[PDB]
């Protein structure tokens, strides 16, 4: 044809990593498939850790 | 054709001949760069 298709691997943490597979500590199934995602707060992320 | 001791002018015969007639009588397709280029099977143009 006439088209190019390419494949870039997205981090773990960054937030463009968007995943059904979630599950936390307490093994409830969460939404949130990257960890904490890189919210770079403080606030948050030693409960995500 | 009988005959006779005398003979003479008596059996005269012809001949003739026939006509044959004949005649001879009488497709194209073109393509674009465009699509041998970017198709799938590169041996198209086979």
């Amino acid at each position: 044809g006439k088209q190019i298709k390419l494949y870039h691997y997205v981090p773990l943490l960054d937030d463009r990593n968007v995943n059904d597979q979630g599950i936390d500590a307490a093994g409830a199934t969460i939404a949130n498939g990257n960890l904490y995602g890189s919210s770079k707060d403080i606030g948050t992320i030693p409960s995500k850790l | 054709p009988a005959l006779t001791e005398n003979g003479g002018r008596v059996n005269r015969v012809g001949f003739t001949r026939i006509q044959l007639i004949g005649s001879i009588k009488k497709f194209f397709y073109e393509w674009t760069q465009e699509a041998m280029d970017f198709d799938t099977d590169e041996e198209l143009d086979s």
